[PDB]
């Protein structure tokens, strides 16, 4: 039929099929095992280096992210090239990949299925106040919205304004959630 | 390539899956979803088969119903698959006999790629610059809705990596260049029929010319 889907095995098979590879002596032991530093040290450390900014006037981070984000050790597979983009109370950013799901992995995390979906990537280039809306996060109309889209290598992390009624908490501020660091959401006090 | 993949800007989708801060679950849905981009690391780092670039370019190859009905993570288990069979590496029969059943794969190239370009500008933050008026058919990190707009820099990076269009298609003539965090006004782009300010694009700097 016409625009019908082609036949395809089950995707598990598909991807273990794939893995073709290992019997042919192209997997070194452990090697798959090993990357799933997915699960356990990419981590959106991203409220680590937000805490210490927010606390430290580090806030390095600005003008050199890389140089910034190695003194923790957080460089790695796509978070070579860092660069913090600063909200302000008369700018909002918002980080996407719409040309397919380029995120900073090490500070971040891999990248939610939401961020990846054909609605982010197509809407909040154009619409990121209707989007950001419709996510829960209200933009005052008095507020510029800035989408950053990953295009290269430039690896992005928002570094949000931080909220009133946090002061003195110590880096209690690691209210920074992974939405947070995308730029979707503001941190919120309890 | 002026593919589907090229999503920025298109009109029709519904709600983005996601309110802020939702429990998003474990990091992988599956017992198999960490196998794309580990593969895809074997092939890199540790066979030296393809770049990441390739892998890029692959998925856009995805035949384009096919990669609109295609969950990510099975993109790249296609997209990296293919590559595997396209550099001699594995054939199709063996992934088929291994899977039980059909596994297609992504179409093949229609363009043998560009090197990267000899002729190019070096630009300071605040110099306008214009997004090359240029088609290109094979792999580009240039999303369609800058091509042709007028924008200013806001960061020449200080590092510098092979041009896309070479690279992702394995040519040996992607040379290096800088990239240029170029911010768009919203209108530049889609006129009066969008709700946002500005849009920062990181472009390699063969894809650029002064304003
Ligand atoms: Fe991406």
């Amino acid at each position: 039929t016409e625009n019908a889907a082609p036949a395809q095995a089950p995707v598990s098979d598909r991807a273990w099929a794939l893995f073709a590879l290992d019997g042919k002596g192209l997997v070194p032991d452990g090697y798959v095992e090993g990357w799933k530093t997915f699960e356990e040290d990419f981590s959106p450390r991203g409220a680590e280096l937000v805490a210490r900014a927010w606390t430290d006037p580090f806030r390095l981070l600005l003008t050199d992210g890389t140089a910034a984000v190695a003194q923790y050790g957080y460089l790695g597979p796509q978070g070579e090239y860092i660069v913090a983009v600063e909200d302000t109370p008369t700018l909002k950013n918002v980080i996407v990949c719409s040309l397919c799901a380029c995120t900073a992995w090490p500070i971040l995390g891999l990248p939610p299925t939401w961020y990846k979906s054909f609605e982010y990537r197509a809407r909040v280039v154009r619409e990121p106040r209707k989007v950001l809306s419709e996510m829960g996060t209200e933009i005052a109309s008095d507020i510029e919205i800035r989408v950053y889209d990953t295009t290269a290598e430039t690896r992005y992390m928002v570094l949000p304004q931080r909220p009133a009624g946090t002061e003195g908490w110590s880096q209690q501020l690691q209210i920074v959630t992974k939405d947070c660091l995308i730029g979707v959401a503001i941190p919120q006090v309890p | 390539m002026d593919g589907v993949h090229d999503l920025a800007g298109v009109q029709g989708f519904g709600k983005v899956p996601h309110t802020v801060n939702a429990d998003i679950g474990p990091t992988f849905h599956a017992e198999w979803e960490h196998l794309p981009y580990s593969l895809m690391f074997a092939g890199v780092a540790e066979l030296g088969a393809f770049s990441v670039d390739e892998v890029r370019y692959v998925v856009e190859r995805m035949e384009p119903r096919h990669y609109m009905m295609t969950p990510y993570y099975e993109r790249y288990v296609i997209g990296v698959a293919t590559l595997m069979v396209e550099k001699g590496i594995l054939t199709q029969d063996e992934l088929e006999s291994l899977a039980g059943g059909p596994f297609p794969l992504s179409r093949p190239s229609e363009s043998e790629g560009r090197p990267a370009p000899v002729e190019t500008t070096t630009f300071e933050v605040g110099q306008r610059v214009r997004v090359r008026d240029e088609y290109v058919p094979g792999h580009i990190r240039m999303p369609a809705y800058c091509r042709g707009r007028v924008g200013t820099i806001s960061h020449r990076t200080t590092e510098k990596w092979p041009f896309p269009d070479a690279i992702g298609h394995g040519r040996n003539d992607a040379g290096e260049e800088p990239t240029y965090h170029v911010k768009f006004a919203a209108e530049e782009l889609f006129g009066s029929d969008t709700d946002g300010g500005s849009v920062v694009v990181d472009l390699f700097e063969g894809y650029l010319e002064p304003a």
